[PDB]
């Protein structure tokens, strides 16, 4: 970080709150990490 | 009217087309397949009659 | 034309109202609600070789499955008169086409929920009175009746004359040849169910000697060198897409037409045709004959599931019945492998080869059917699934029996 | 003899004579055939 550098993924959820949003150091579990229930990846060409 | 030699050619010739056609949803395979996956496409093709 | 078609409602497994929610009504493809006319929509345009299956829907039969309900659901007339309604849907008028919510000012009465309900379409006078425009329904209540007279997969019809095909059979078949067995059902479907068609027109007997040309192929007996009349199938590699088939012509040496009639019923015993386009084009390819054509006879009561027992016009027991011959996709390609073997297509080798490409196969039908099940039970709400249970998939009935049925069908 | 096709009451369509008499009033089979021209996306396969 001291670098210009955050490590970790991106998530990509629209949460539209009021409150505190703190896109860096986040609160609480973060929601669906790979693997969860129901949570399929994309197959490497992304192709729709 | 269509004179039966005619009109049977013709019967062979609509066959000779049909023989060679190609089943359009495969082509996605094919091009798949024949570009060893380093390529990869989607080609949507409306079935008919 | 014809205007006669005796149908039974979708069994409810044990379940209180009929499995389908409302979400139903307002996510089937093509026409809005409309029921008539769907089944083979979603596939109306064809992006590669997966089958076409989302969430909801974890199968190829799955879009059926649920129309199947659906329909039966809302089905008061030709079993009763009225129009009805189920928890505030209606049909829209006598025509019977898309289903929108109960009207107000003057709401049709409740439908009084049961489970296999006998149709006798005479008893709704305005279908008669309006055939050339709600003909449709004549041939998608058929595919229901097929559907519901059987616990595990589709009970259509096979048959083949005496005698050699017709000369106006064989010029109208030179037109779907590279066209693969998906498609042959889609059209054959799309063709029956548009406009009153007569049971002795030439797309009637070609489509029909096009169902019945298509089992010697899936049993081997009609492969590349045995041709009922030029026309055949020939399968690919299992590992590479076993659901194309395609109707090639040939000029090899051809079978002969039997002794006599072969008329059988044929079913899939086994749940994969729930995830196989294959099987389920072939089930429905066959079922548009006996749309415009009523059953040549009634069906053996031999088996089948304990609520077909004894229907009105549909499941008899006497001696104007025809056996049905169920099969077992595994076992009746395991079969089909080895007529390929006997006449010299395949080594001796690509024998037990292609029993374990397609075993394997099989197998992934096998792995999804059951882990679709569990998750989506049936005491839920919808049955996009069937209860199949777990204790089946490989308990092959007379499949043996359906495969002697098409030696003798093409001797 | 010309036309057992539009004359006599036995005809079966599609059935011709052809090795030995040209008939006239046959019974053709009008075909409508569309010619689709595929043209799709096509994406590469990814890094990794």
């Amino acid at each position: 970080n001291l670098f210009n550098v955050a490590r970790g993924n991106l998530y990509l959820v629209q949460t539209a709150t009021n409150g505190n949003w703190s896109p860096m150091a986040p609160v609480a579990a973060p929601p669906f990490v790979r693997g969860g229930p129901n949570v399929r990846v994309v197959g490497r060409f992304g192709t729709i | 009217l269509c004179d039966a030699l005619t009109l049977h050619i013709r019967e062979t010739y609509i066959m000779l087309l049909r023989s060679m056609h190609q089943d359009p949803t495969q082509i996605v395979q094919i091009v798949n397949e024949c570009a060893n996956n380093l390529l990869n496409s989607t080609i949507p093709i409306s079935l008919r009659p | 034309a014809q205007r006669q078609f005796f149908g039974l409602t979708y069994n409810f497994y044990g379940q209180p109202a009929p499995l389908f929610d409302l979400n139903d009504l307002q996510e089937l493809a093509g026409c809005y609600a409309r029921p008539w006319t769907s089944r083979f929509s979603h596939l109306a345009i064809s992006t590669g070789s997966l089958p076409v299956w989302s969430a909801r829907y974890p199968s190829v039969a799955s879009r059926n499955i649920v129309v199947n309900t659906l329909l039966g659901a809302h089905l008061n007339p030709f079993a009763g008169g009225q129009i009805t309604s189920h928890q505030g849907i209606t049909w829209r008028d006598p025509v019977l086409s898309s289903l929108a919510p109960v009207p107000a000012i003057q709401p049709p009465p409740v439908w009084a929920v049961a489970e296999n309900v006998l149709l006798d379409s005479n008893n709704y006078p305005t279908y008669v009175l309006n055939l050339s425009s709600m003909w449709p329904i004549n041939q998608d209540v058929h595919i229901m009746t097929m559907w519901a007279l059987s616990d595990q997969g589709p009970i259509y019809h096979l048959e083949v004359p005496v005698d050699p095909m017709p000369a106006a059979t064989t010029a109208a078949l030179m037109a779907y040849t590279g066209v693969p067995i998906a498609h042959l059902a889609q059209t054959a479907y799309r063709f029956a169910g548009q406009l009153p068609q007569s049971p002795d027109s030439t797309m009637v007997s070609t489509i029909r000697w096009l169902s019945a040309i298509w089992f010697g192929s899936l049993t081997g007996r009609l492969n590349r060198s045995r041709t009922c009349n030029g026309f055949y199938f020939e399968f690919a590699k299992p590992a590479l897409n076993p659901d194309q088939a395609v109707l090639k012509w040939n000029d090899g040496a051809r079978a002969a037409p039997p002794a006599a009639a072969q008329s059988s019923y044929i079913r899939c015993i086994s749940p994969h045709w729930q995830h196989q386009i294959v099987e389920v084009a072939g089930a429905l390819m066959s079922q548009s004959v006996t749309a415009v054509t009523g059953l040549p006879a009634l069906i053996d009561e031999a088996t089948l599931p304990a609520w077909s027992q004894g229907v009105a016009n549909l499941t008899g027991n006497g001696q104007g019945v025809v056996p049905c011959l169920d099969y077992n996709p595994v076992p009746m390609a395991a079969a089909r492998h080895l007529q390929w073997r006997q006449d010299g297509l395949i080594t001796a080798a690509q024998e037990a080869q292609l029993n374990n490409d397609y075993t394997a196969y099989a197998l992934t039908i096998e792995r999804h059917l059951t882990a679709m099940l569990v998750a989506n039970p049936i005491a839920a709400g919808r049955m996009p699934i069937q209860p199949f249970n777990a204790a089946d998939f490989g308990q092959a009935g007379q499949t043996a029996a359906a495969v002697a049925l098409a030696q003798a069908m093409f001797v | 003899l010309r036309w057992p096709g539009l004359v006599d009451p036995n005809y079966r369509v599609g059935t011709n004579d052809l090795p030995n008499r040209i008939t006239l009033y046959n019974s053709l089979y009008r075909y409508n055939f569309t010619y689709p021209t595929l043209d799709g996306i096509m994406y590469v396969r990814s890094a990794t």
